[PDB]
C-alpha cells in the first residue's frame, strides 16, 4: 500500500519580532517590507535552449525541498544577542536557536555576522544505515556583512559568501567535531556546473544523491540578482516529475453470464475534481499484468480513492502512490495547469542534443 | 458515475 519528509527545524517567532526583521531587512536592501525579497524562477521552454546559446550560464540539481532565505542579524528584543532566522516565500519567520556561524580568522571566536542574507534550499540527506541529516545548501547570497551584492553577479555573490561565511564554517568544523554535531543542520554551499554540464549531472551527481530531486536549475552569471520572477532563473523538469491526483475507479464490465469475475483486470478510470461535490472522468491510467498482480497483492481497496499519477514516455498515466492525506483530487485548474507545464518544456533528449553547441558557444564567447 |  504504496503512500506517505523535512521541516523547518526553527520555531515560528512573533509578530512584534517578525515586523522589526521585515523592517529592517526592508532598510537593508531597499524593498517593501512584506513583499518577498527573493527570487522566483521561470518554466525552462523552447526559447531558452537558445538563451544558453548566449549567455553564461550556470546549471545544479534541484533539490526538493523547502526553499527559504537565512538571515543572520541580532535578536528583536535583547539588544546584542546573535541570532539567524529562517524565512520563506510567504514570509513565515523562524527562529533557529542553537546555531552560530564562526567569522573568518576569529582568535576569540566571540565575533558574530549582522546584516547577512542568503538565499539557499533546506534537504534531508540519507546516510548509511537510515540515519537522517538536515542540510542547508546555499545558492546565492543577496547580502553579507552589511554590503547588498545584489547588483553584482552570481560569481561575487557566492565568492563573499565562500570567503566570509564557508569557509570559516569549515575551518571550526574540521576541528571542531562534536560542537558541529549538535548543530540543527549542515550549512554548505551546493554544487554547480556550467551550463553545458548537464550530462555529468545525469550520469555521476544526480543517481548519487543522498535526498530527493526533480529537475534542474540554470542560473545565469551574467545577470544581477533580481527580486520576485527572474528571466534569467530557469527551472527544468522532465515529462515524469508532473504528477497529478486523480480519483480512481474501477470498473468490471458486467459479463454475459455468471457473477463477476474481479480476477480480470478492470478498467482503471481516473477523474478530476471539478464542482465540489463533482468530479469528471478524464482518462484511463495503464495497468499491466504484472503491475495489476501487484495491486491485489496489496489486498487493499482499490477503487473510489486518490491516487497520484505521472505521463510516462508513452504519454498514459501510470500509478505512483495512494493519497490517503488528500480529501479531493487536484482540481481542473490545477490539472489544466500541469497539462500545459507538460505540454510545454524541453525533452531530456532535445534539451541534450543542445549541450555540444552550448559549450563551445561559451567558451566562444569566453574572456581572455 | 460521473460527468462527462
Amino acid at each position: 500500500a504504496p503512500s506517505e519528509e523535512v521541516s523547518v527545524p526553527g520555531v515560528l517567532a512573533p509578530r512584534d519580532d517578525v515586523r522589526v526583521l521585515k523592517t529592517r531587512i526592508a532598510k537593508l536592501l531597499g524593498t517593501s517590507p512584506d513583499t518577498f525579497p527573493g527570487s522566483q524562477p521561470v518554466s525552462f521552454s523552447k526559447k531558452h535552449l537558445q538563451a544558453l546559446k548566449e549567455k553564461n550560464y550556470f546549471v545544479c540539481e534541484k533539490s526538493d525541498g523547502i526553499r527559504c532565505l537565512l538571515y543572520m542579524t541580532e535578536h528583536p528584543r535583547y539588544e546584542n544577542r546573535p541570532s539567524v532566522y529562517l524565512f520563506d516565500r510567504k514570509m513565515n519567520f523562524y527562529h533557529v536557536e542553537k546555531i552560530f556561524y564562526p567569522v573568518e580568522n576569529d582568535k576569540s571566536g566571540k565575533k558574530y555576522h549582522v546584516d547577512t542574507l542568503l538565499d539557499g534550499e533546506l534537504v534531508l540527506d540519507i546516510y548509511p544505515g537510515g540515519k537522517k541529516q538536515l542540510r542547508y545548501l546555499v545558492f546565492d547570497c543577496l547580502a553579507c556583512d552589511g554590503i547588498v551584492y545584489m547588483s553584482r553577479l552570481l560569481d561575487k555573490r557566492l565568492g563573499i559568501f565562500a570567503k566570509s561565511i564557508q569557509k570559516p564554517l569549515d575551518e571550526y568544523t574540521k576541528t571542531h567535531m562534536r560542537e558541529t554535531a549538535i548543530f540543527p543542520f549542515l550549512t554548505s554551499l551546493k554544487k554547480m556546473e556550467l551550463g553545458h554540464g548537464i550530462l555529468k549531472l545525469f550520469n555521476e551527481v544526480i543517481p548519487r544523491l543522498r535526498h530527493g530531486n526533480d529537475g534542474l536549475i540554470f542560473t545565469c552569471t551574467e545577470t544581477p540578482y533580481v527580486s520576485g520572477t527572474d528571466q534569467s532563473l530557469l527551472k527544468w523538469k522532465p515529462k515524469e516529475m508532473n504528477t497529478i491526483d486523480f480519483m480512481l475507479k474501477l470498473e468490471f464490465a458486467q459479463p454475459e453470464e455468471g457473477d463477476i469475475d474481479y480476477s480480470a483486470m478492470p478498467e482503471f478510470q481516473l477523474g478530476v475534481w471539478e464542482g465540489r461535490n463533482m468530479y469528471s472522468f478524464f482518462a484511463f491510467m495503464y495497468v499491466d499484468e504484472k503491475e495489476w498482480e501487484k495491486l491485489k497483492s496489496f489486498n487493499v481497496p482499490l477503487s473510489e480513492r486518490i491516487v497520484e499519477c505521472y505521463l510516462d514516455d508513452e504519454n498514459r498515466w501510470r500509478f505512483l502512490r495512494f493519497r490517503d492525506d488528500k480529501r479531493d483530487a487536484n482540481h481542473i485548474s490545477t490539472v489544466k495547469s500541469v497539462l500545459q507545464s507538460i505540454e510545454d518544456g524541453v525533452s531530456k533528449e532535445d534539451l541534450l542534443k543542445e549541450m555540444p553547441i552550448i559549450r563551445e558557444a561559451y567558451y566562444n564567447r569566453k574572456k581572455p | 458515475a460521473w460527468n462527462s
